[PDB]
């Protein structure tokens, strides 16, 4: 649901 | 005063600011082009989505904010990136003439690019006011990068799951602002500043919410969502 936010989280 | 712990936590918190805030600005060239009505949409749109990766490596580099699950961290940081974004903001801007000096002429910033972005002075007017009270405060960087680690990791976020394990986190973070203005902050200059720093922190909740508000009303037209990011669209909502 939020790909990108994830993807700079991990 | 300030145990080891503490010491630590404003070392982690100094280098993680100093690897997310380049005062050289080097990569607004990268950028589209300010344009000098919205002309500033798209330049602005691009370093607001730039600013916010810069928050989000911020933020991990929390002690503690890893702690949290994935969701709790995706609700702190969406809610908190704009402000975050005004505060740390905050060391490019200048009394001098109420302007935000990024290094050349072509990135400063002033109420009018704010306003060719789409924005009113119902949030730009309080958004100077906040500055110069911020700016008035002289911040030692040990208290602004603790301020904006307080700032993200806020219990009351709506949607927060583990609110207790949030509070917790933060508490650690306010505890050691408060002992590091009674230690190391010498007076006047620290005369109730603890509280006049969280004061701030409420002022930057009603500018969120006017900025929320703005953003919807700006970008429910399809033009303008045209004109910002994936990342932007992301995080600040997608009609
Ligand atoms: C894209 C969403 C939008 O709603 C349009 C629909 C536009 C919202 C623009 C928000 C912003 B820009 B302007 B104010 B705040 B940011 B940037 B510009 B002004 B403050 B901050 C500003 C001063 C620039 O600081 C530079 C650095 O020291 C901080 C970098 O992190």
């Amino acid at each position: 649901n939020h790909p990108m936010l994830m993807n700079l989280l991990k | 005063k300030l145990s080891e712990e503490q010491q630590h936590i404003i070392a982690i918190l100094l280098d993680a600011h100093h690897k997310t805030y380049d005062p050289t600005y080097a990569d607004f060239r990268d950028f589209r082009p300010p344009v000098r009505p919205l002309s500033m949409l798209p330049h602005l749109a691009d370093l607001v989505s730039y600013s916010i990766q810069k928050v989000i490596g911020f933020a991990k580099m929390i002690p503690g904010f890893r702690d949290l699950t994935s969701d709790d961290q995706i609700v702190l940081l969406k809610s908190s990136a704009i402000e975050v974004i005004m505060l740390r903001s905050n060391q490019s801007f200048t009394m001098d003439d109420m302007s935000w000096d990024c290094g050349s002429q072509d990135y400063k910033y002033d109420v009018t690019d704010v306003s060719k972005a789409g924005h009113t002075l119902e949030l730009i007017e309080p958004l100077i006011k906040f500055q110069v009270g911020l700016k008035k405060l002289n911040l030692h960087e040990e208290e602004h990068v603790l301020l904006m680690a307080i700032c993200i990791v806020s219990p009351d976020r709506p949607g927060v799951q583990d609110a207790k394990l949030v509070e917790a986190i933060q508490d650690r973070l306010s505890n050691t602002l408060q002992t590091y203005i009674r230690c190391r902050h010498p007076p006047p200059g620290s005369h109730q500043l603890y509280a006049k720093m969280i004061q701030k922190l409420a002022d930057l909740r009603s500018l969120n919410e006017e900025h929320s508000k703005q953003y919807r009303s700006l970008s429910f037209q399809p033009e303008n969502s045209m004109k910002l990011t994936p990342l932007v669209l992301e995080v600040f909502g997608n009609e």
